[PDB]
């Protein structure tokens, strides 16, 4: 029996999926069809299931929607941001006119395609006849171009024109440079002799892509078919079949001659004396930096940009500080690098698989004469699609290149005299609201005070949108709750009135000009009133009251809504 | 009758003052999250039976969460 609840008028954008959330003491069983699960009831009329939703030629697996949610040892594949994976159109052909100097060539290519298609039937041995069917092994298009009517000629030339037009549109212009039958002799020329250039191979490949794209866009109207899926996700057998079938045309044609994430140790483990060493394994070879950062580093800037971080990158084989200098060599897929910091003589070294790195000057140590400050924390930064593994010690049986280098010189791991593993502080993705700091640029907020105001102020060269919000929200429970936006002239604006027990926090999303004085003023006429007083160039700034909403982007529509029934 | 006269202790005050708690906050990105040293340790099926996709977790796990009410946030 169904429920009486529905989430209508919700954000249709986004990749939805089944997801279960359980705390403890739980035994749940998802049920799909086929070999995945076993249906206990019947689906609603027409509704498909996930065992069909899974992509063809792909094993369906269950895994944590959130992150690498594995209670394992230190050997955890820490990964940064991820690419879209294309988890979600034909190229325009008809936008160019048809030159008349190649109309004869196009007709000869049409008859080439026609004879190709009828010898396709002759391989199986079809017969000439007046009735059209497939299982009967007979084809009425065995007659030549002098007798066959123009409508079927047009419907057959549809394909030929489509292909030849896409052949022009790839960026290269195309100009000028037995066996037993009932009377038809299909043999334009030789085909197996001439060898097609890889350029025209790729051309015919993109052309097959286009053709299957229009075919799928026409077939989606005629459900959930492996042929309905686009050509780029098709099976390779039918791929190659169509590829060669449509490459025969160009063979004949050429024949005659026409967001990174930063991980680090806890700031309380800052070191100021001794020889410390820690390993970093990189499974991939993309954008990855590793080093030692002071307890003030910024989690959004690149690791090693300012003086608050001493880093080294393998994507460019250079050390990262205030400035850049070539240092060491790059790594490969599935490598390790051991970072060493000696605080007593203030040296920093890096060993790529035991081989200690070297700069141009012949100095094994990377950085020299750096102040102790308030300490140094092991830190790493992974760009898009990166996989790493940190090792602060505590496992010498797994510290491969530690007994090789550093152990005899007098270096010990970071957390070897340690009973409990490190917290592994990462850079979060949710952009929470933070109070405006004093030592910040392009964001200056004043406080004056008749009525009280909180004016703004800025100076910079790059413009963007900010999401200012008040500190304390207003709640109503459980009486009448209605939010009305009234302009100076009248109250002719959008009015939202739906809140059972929400805490609507006042806010304004403002665009930053050369001089922006837009501010918030607590006023009074008859009830609670906040006036977001703007200034010149007030055309894309919004001012409203919002519950907890933490999304950094640049839009006004699709703000994730829903309505329960 | 006022903005500041609705989310504070007193409400009979029709004067529009601004307490020092009312300060603007911008949607920032300079922040750090903490990775727990002990996750739930859940296994799903380990047999991948044909009678359904299983998931099972019996070991409990709790943590202490501080709550800022003025910001209505848990940490």
């Amino acid at each position: 029996q169904p429920v009486q609840g529905m989430f209508e008028n919700f954000n249709i954008d986004g990749l939805f999926f089944p997801v279960v959330s359980f705390s403890a003491g739980i035994k749940v069983r998802f049920l799909l069809g086929g070999r995945h699960g076993e249906f206990k009831f019947l689906p609603p009329p027409g509704y498909a299931a996930c065992y069909e939703a899974v992509l063809p030629k792909e094993k369906l697996k269950v895994e944590h929607s959130r992150e690498y949610k594995q209670e394992r040892t230190y050997t955890r594949d820490l990964l940064g941001p991820t690419v879209s994976l294309t988890q979600a159109v034909p190229v325009d052909t008809s936008q160019i006119v048809l030159p008349p100097h190649l109309e004869r060539i196009r007709e000869r290519l049409a008859e080439n395609i026609h004879e190709l298609w009828v010898m396709n039937k002759i391989e199986l041995g079809w017969q000439y006849g007046p009735v059209r069917d497939d299982n009967k092994r007979q084809h009425p298009c065995l007659v030549e171009f002098c007798k066959l009517p123009e409508q079927e000629r047009n419907y057959n030339l549809q394909m030929s024109l489509e292909t030849l037009k896409t052949l022009l549109a790839l960026g290269c212009h195309v100009g000028i440079a037995y066996q037993l039958t009932s009377g038809y002799k299909p043999a334009p020329m030789d085909l197996s002799f001439i060898k097609l250039t890889p350029s025209q191979e790729a051309m015919v490949d993109k052309l097959a892509e286009n053709a299957h794209n229009v075919w799928a866009r026409d077939r989606i109207r005629q459900r959930r078919n492996p042929r309905l899926v686009p050509y780029t996700l098709l099976d390779d057998r039918t791929k190659k079949s169509n590829k060669d079938s449509l490459r025969e045309a160009v063979r004949t044609l050429l024949g005659y001659g026409y967001r990174f994430r930063i991980f680090r140790a806890e700031k309380t483990y800052a070191v100021k004396a001794g020889r410390w060493y820690f390993e970093f394994e990189a499974v991939t070879a993309g954008d990855m930096r590793v080093g030692w950062s002071r307890p003030g580093c910024q989690p959004d800037l690149e690791l090693g940009s300012d003086d608050r971080a001493f880093a080294f990158d393998g994507f460019k084989a250079q050390r990262w500080h205030q400035g850049n200098e070539h240092y060491g060599r790059s790594w490969q897929a599935g490598d390790v690098v051991g970072c060493m910091v000696d605080m007593n003589e203030h040296t920093m070294m890096f060993t790529l698989n035991g081989e200690i790195l070297l700069d141009d000057s012949g100095s094994e140590l990377a950085f020299k004469d750096f102040d102790v400050g308030d300490g140094f924390i092991p830190v790493c930064s992974l760009g898009v699609a990166q996989v790493g593994r940190m090792n602060f010690g505590k496992d010498v049986s797994t510290l491969k290149y530690f007994t090789i280098c550093g152990l005899q010189e007098g270096y010990e791991p970071f957390a070897v005299n340690t009973n409990r593993d490190i917290t592994m502080w990462l850079s979060k993705r949710l952009p929470q609201f933070l109070q405006v700091p004093s030592n910040h640029e392009h964001i200056e907020v004043t406080r004056i005070d008749k009525v009280t105001q909180k004016s703004f102020g800025s100076q910079n060269n790059n413009t963007d949108i900010m999401f200012y919000r008040l500190s304390m929200p207003i709640e109503c429970a459980x009486x009448x709750x209605x939010x009305x936006x009234x302009x100076x002239x009248x109250x002719x604006x959008x009015x939202x009135x739906x809140x059972x027990x929400x805490x609507x926090x006042d806010s304004d999303f403002e665009v930053l000009m050369k001089t922006a004085h837009g501010h918030l003023v607590p006023d009074r006429i008859d009830k609670d009133k906040e006036t977001p007083k703007p200034e010149f160039n007030n055309h894309k700034d919004y001012a409203q009251e919002k519950p907890s909403r933490l999304k950094q982007x640049x839009x006004x529509x699709x703000x994730x809504x829903x309505x329960x029934x | 009758p006022l903005s500041a006269g609705l989310f504070k202790s007193e409400h009979k005050n029709p004067v529009p003052q601004c307490p020092p708690r009312l300060h603007v906050q911008f949607l920032s990105h300079v922040l750090w999250s903490r990775m727990p040293n002990q996750f739930l340790k859940v296994d799903v099926s380990r047999i991948s039976e044909r009678q359904g996709w299983l998931v099972q977790c019996l070991d409990p796990l709790q943590f202490m969460s501080l709550h800022i009410p003025e910001e209505n946030r848990s940490v």
